[PDB]
């Protein structure tokens, strides 16, 4: 996981007012990674390899 | 102190930029090519490698040109026409040698030649190394 954002929450309002407003949540993502191969061969002559 | 090192490894020339040399490799059980320049070239140069054997009108003449074949090795790839061939890198510098042999005999003598005579083929020398004499 990540946090993206925390958002913003609630604000100074006047006194009179009766009421609140909404603000803009946060975002929270998902994310995902991978693994990689590292691969090779190599090859002999027998008899070269048995009297070098 | 220095030796006769020709009593042990002769070489003989193989192409001398002009013409091309058939060499004997009966007696000598191992051999193998050098490569040098004489000045900067303009392109590729690629050789072709023959092998000949005894004349019919006498054993110690060669016989007409005969291609040598292709030999894969433990695993790779393999010519497209199946015959062996040398290709001389356009970044070789001139004081630089190179070295390389084929890996089977085939006839008794092998020559050497380019693919085409120009102004770039005589730019080369080959000379061929022998050693291991056997009589």
């Amino acid at each position: 996981m990540k946090i993206a954002d925390y958002g913003q929450l609630g604000e100074y309002t006047c006194d009179a007012k009766c009421d609140a407003e909404f603000g803009e949540p946060g975002n929270i993502r998902h994310l995902e990674g991978k693994t990689y191969d590292y691969r090779g061969v190599f090859c002999f002559n027998r008899k070269n390899l048995q009297e070098a | 102190m220095n030796f006769n090192v020709g009593v042990d490894f002769p070489s003989f020339i193989a192409w001398d930029g002009t013409t091309s040399f058939p060499v004997k490799i009966d007696g000598f059980n191992q051999f193998g090519f050098t490569f040098k320049v004489i000045e900067e070239l303009t392109a590729d140069v690629p050789f072709n490698i023959f092998y000949h054997e005894a004349s019919e009108a006498d054993p110690c003449v060669p016989g007409p040109a005969i291609r040598v074949p292709d030999v894969p090795f433990c695993d790779g790839v393999a010519t497209a026409d199946g015959l062996a061939t040398v290709v001389i890198p356009e970044a070789v510098a001139v004081d630089s040698f190179c070295a390389g042999s084929v890996p089977c005999f085939n006839g008794p003598w092998i020559s050497i030649a380019p693919v085409t005579v120009n102004a770039d083929s005589a730019k080369v020398q080959v000379t061929v190394t022998m050693k291991g004499a056997t009589r």
